């Protein structure tokens, strides 16, 4: 797993707002 | 059919990559044998890498990643990672991750997982990205935008 899972979302969300 | 089979070519191209850019081969974990996607889905995975490869150093500890947990903990991250929504950085990061933990499973001696996750991403690209991907401009989209 949950806690690398969010990691992922708040990063790839991070990401996908720079793009 | 032709769709099917071009995400499971998209995930060993990206993986085929990613391995190769730290000194392994395709080949060596198996024997499935540039489009501007692979090239925009490369791209975007170095990109997230440059930006977090070092709070993801260490995916198989901070899972404790065995033969015998990789296939439900990698799952449970998955469905996490898109449990309310889909978007093109949630991709990138679901391939990266993939891409990762590939890598630190043959450095830590657990190669016999790089063939299982590849088919893993590919199943759940195939099954449960595909549809949002097609709805949201396709693949091409991606190309447009991540480039
Ligand atoms: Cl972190
Ligand atoms: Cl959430």
């Amino acid at each position: 797993x949950i806690w690398i899972a969010q990691e992922l979302r708040r990063r790839g969300d991070s990401f996908n707002a720079y793009y | 059919g032709h769709m099917s089979q071009s995400n499971r070519e998209l995930v060993v191209d990206f993986l085929s990559y990613k391995l190769s850019q730290k000194g392994y081969s395709w080949s060596q974990f198996s024997d499935v044998e540039e489009s501007a996607v692979k090239q925009a889905l490369r791209e975007a995975g170095d990109e997230f890498e440059l930006r977090y490869r070092r709070a993801f150093s260490d995916l198989t500890s901070q899972l404790h990643i065995t033969p015998g947990t990789a296939y439900q903990s990698f799952e449970q991250v998955v469905n996490e990672l898109f449990r309310d929504g889909v978007n093109w950085g949630r991709i990138v990061a679901f391939f990266s991750f993939g891409g990762a933990l590939c890598v630190e499973s043959v450095d830590k001696e657990m190669q016999v997982l790089v063939s299982r996750i590849a088919s893993w991403m590919a199943t759940y690209l195939n099954d449960h990205l595909e549809p949002w991907i097609q709805e949201n401009g396709g693949w091409d989209t991606f190309v447009d935008l991540y480039g």
